[PDB]
C-alpha cells in the first residue's frame, strides 16, 4: 500500500502553519503594566554649588 | 590671615636647636598677637562677614584679643617647670598650647554652631593631656575624668539639638543668614529641646549645680600655673550662650526662670566657702565660679543693656583671674605647697610683687574704672529692671566680694614666716614681667573700654 513511510532517523521537529485561527500570538495572563515605567530623566548634572554637609 | 601662621608655630619649635626653642616660641607669638590688634577691630553697624564659613568675623567677640594677650603668656611661667625633663616632652607640650590656641581662635571667628560645636569640644582633647600630666600632688585622674564626664556630659545633647534645627528651618551656618528662626510656640517636646542647647553651656559656665567640674582642675595643678590660665580661657569659651539664646530662642524665657535662680544662689554659697578654704588656688577657683555667674545671670534676661556688662565681664575676668593665678605660681614653685597658712610674708621678703597682690585683689573689689566695675555694674542696673528684689541678694554679694580677696591680702600681708627658709630671690625679672603684662592691658581698657564692652555699642 502507498500508506508506508519509514522514520529513518528524527524528526528535528518541523514548523508548518496552515490553519491559523484568528492568528492567535498575544493573549498570555497579563493584565496590567503597572504605572508602565519610573520616570527617568537625562541632562547631565553640571557640578552643583556647595556641599550638602555642613562643612564646606 | 590667622590661621596659617598660628599653624607655622607647629614646625618652628621642632626645627630649631635644642638650646633655644622658648626664645623663638615667645618672640613670634608677640608679633602675630599684635596684628589681631590690627584687622579685627573694623566694623561697621551690623558686622560684615569676613570670607568663606571656614573662620569668619566678629560681631560682639573681642575675646579674640584676650586669646591672642595668653598666646605669649601661657609660655612665660611655663619656663620654671618642665625645664628638668627631656626636650621632646617640652616641644610637644608647648606644641599643644599652640595646637589649643589653633582651635581657640576657630571658636570665636566661625560664625557658625554646626562646625562650632566640633571645635567646642575639640578644645577638651589638648587640655586632658596637659592637667592629667605633670601634677604636682595626687588625684589627677580625680579631676582629668572629671574634665570630660562633665562637659561631654552636658554637650552631646548639642548633636541631637542642633541638628533638629536645621532639618526643620532651613539651615544655620552663617547666624548672619539665620532670620529664617521662628519664635517657640512653647511646647513640651520644645523644653527638652531648650534644656540640650543649654546643658552644654551650664558646665562649662559654672553655677551651682554641676559646678564641681571647675574648683578639682584648678587645684590639681596641669603645669607649674600658666596651664591653669587655659581653664579660664575655658569659661569664657563658652560664650555660644550669647550666640544660641539671642538667635535660636528669643521668644523661651519662661525654662530660663529658674536658671538664673540657680545660678544666683550660686554667689552667697560660693562665696561662704570661699573663706574657710585652706589651699590657696581653691580661693580662686571658687572666685572664678561666683563672676561667670553673673555672666549667666545677664544672658537669660536678654535686655540690650546686660549683653554690655556680660561681653565685658568676659575680657574683665579672663585677665584678673588669670593674674591672680600666675600669684599662686609665684609661690608654689619657692614653697612647694598650695597651703595659704604655710606661705605668708609680703614686702619683708617679696618687696616689689607685693604692690602686684594689691592691683590684682583689688580688681575682685569695685575699683575706679578698669573693666571689673564696668563688667559688674551693668549686670546688677539690668537685674533691677527684671526684678526689684534683685539688689537684696546681689548686695550681700558685693560684701563678700571684698572677703575674695582681702582674705588674701591678710593672709599674705604678715611678717612671720618663721618655718619657711627659701624663696631668696623675690622677682628672677619675667615673675613680675607677667604681673605687669597682665594689668597694663586693664589700665589701657580704662581710656578706651569701647573696644571690650561692644555688643552693639
Amino acid at each position: 500500500k502507498x500508506x508506508x513511510x519509514x522514520x529513518x532517523x528524527x524528526x528535528x521537529x518541523x514548523x508548518x502553519x496552515x490553519x491559523x485561527x484568528x492568528x492567535x500570538x498575544x493573549x498570555x495572563x497579563x493584565x496590567x503594566x503597572x504605572x508602565x515605567x519610573x520616570x527617568x530623566x537625562x541632562x547631565x548634572x553640571x557640578x552643583x554649588x556647595x556641599x550638602x554637609x555642613x562643612x564646606x | 590671615k590667622y590661621i596659617i601662621p598660628t599653624i607655622m608655630l607647629m614646625p618652628l619649635t621642632w626645627l630649631s636647636k635644642n638650646n633655644m626653642i622658648w626664645v623663638n616660641s615667645t618672640a613670634h607669638s608677640l608679633l602675630i598677637s599684635f596684628t589681631s590688634l590690627l584687622l579685627m577691630n573694623q566694623f561697621g553697624d551690623n558686622s560684615l562677614n569676613f570670607s568663606l564659613l571656614f573662620f569668619s568675623d566678629s560681631l560682639s567677640t573681642p575675646l579674640l584679643i584676650l586669646t591672642m594677650w595668653l598666646l605669649p603668656l601661657m609660655l612665660m611661667a611655663s619656663q620654671h617647670h618642665l625645664s628638668k625633663e627631656n626636650l621632646t616632652r617640652k616641644k610637644l607640650f608647648i606644641t599643644m598650647l599652640i595646637s589649643l590656641q589653633l582651635f581657640l581662635i576657630m571658636t570665636f571667628t566661625a560664625m557658625e554652631l554646626i562646625l562650632f560645636y566640633i571645635l567646642f569640644e575639640a578644645t577638651l582633647v589638648p587640655t586632658l593631656i596637659i592637667i592629667t600630666r605633670w601634677g604636682n600632688q595626687t588625684e589627677r585622674l580625680n579631676a582629668g575624668l572629671y574634665f570630660l564626664f562633665y562637659t561631654l556630659a552636658g554637650s552631646l545633647p548639642l548633636l541631637v539639638a542642633l541638628i533638629y534645627i536645621q532639618n526643620t528651618v532651613g539651615s544655620l551656618n552663617f547666624l548672619m543668614l539665620q532670620y529664617w528662626v521662628q519664635p517657640v510656640h512653647n511646647s513640651w517636646s520644645n523644653v527638652f529641646m531648650w534644656l540640650a542647647c543649654m546643658m552644654a553651656f551650664m558646665v562649662k559656665m559654672p553655677l551651682y549645680g554641676l559646678h564641681l567640674w571647675l574648683p578639682k582642675a584648678h587645684v590639681e595643678a596641669p603645669i607649674a600655673g600658666s596651664m591653669v590660665l587655659a581653664a579660664v580661657l575655658l569659661k569664657l569659651g563658652g560664650y555660644g550662650m550669647l550666640r544660641i539664646t539671642l538667635i535660636l530662642n528669643p521668644m523661651t524665657d519662661f525654662m530660663a526662670y529658674p536658671f538664673i535662680m540657680l545660678s544666683l544662689w550660686g554667689m552667697i554659697m560660693t562665696s561662704s566657702i570661699c573663706l574657710r578654704q585652706t589651699d590657696l588656688k581653691s580661693l580662686i577657683a571658687y572666685s572664678s565660679v561666683s563672676h561667670m555667674a553673673l555672666v549667666i545671670v545677664a544672658i537669660l534676661i536678654q535686655t540690650p543693656w546686660s549683653y554690655m556688662g556680660a561681653t565685658a565681664l568676659m575680657i574683665a575676668h579672663g585677665l584678673t583671674s588669670s593674674m591672680l593665678f600666675c600669684l599662686a605660681n609665684s609661690n608654689y614653685e619657692r614653697i612647694h605647697s598650695r597651703t595659704m597658712i604655710l606661705a605668708r610674708g609680703l614686702q619683708t621678703l617679696l618687696p616689689l610683687m607685693a604692690t602686684w597682690w594689691l592691683l590684682a585683689s583689688l580688681t575682685n573689689l569695685a575699683l575706679p574704672p578698669t573693666i571689673n566695675l564696668i563688667g559688674e555694674l551693668f549686670v546688677v542696673m539690668s537685674t533691677f529692671s527684671w526684678s526689684n528684689i534683685t539688689i537684696i541678694l546681689m548686695g550681700v554679694n558685693m560684701v563678700i566680694t571684698a572677703l575674695y580677696s582681702l582674705y588674701m591680702l591678710i593672709m599674705t600681708q604678715r611678717g612671720k614666716y618663721t618655718y619657711h627658709i627659701n624663696n631668696i630671690s623675690p622677682s628672677f625679672t619675667r615673675e613680675n614681667a607677667l604681673m605687669s603684662l597682665h594689668i597694663l592691658p586693664l589700665l589701657l581698657l580704662t581710656l578706651n573700654p569701647k573696644i571690650i564692652l561692644g555688643p552693639l555699642y
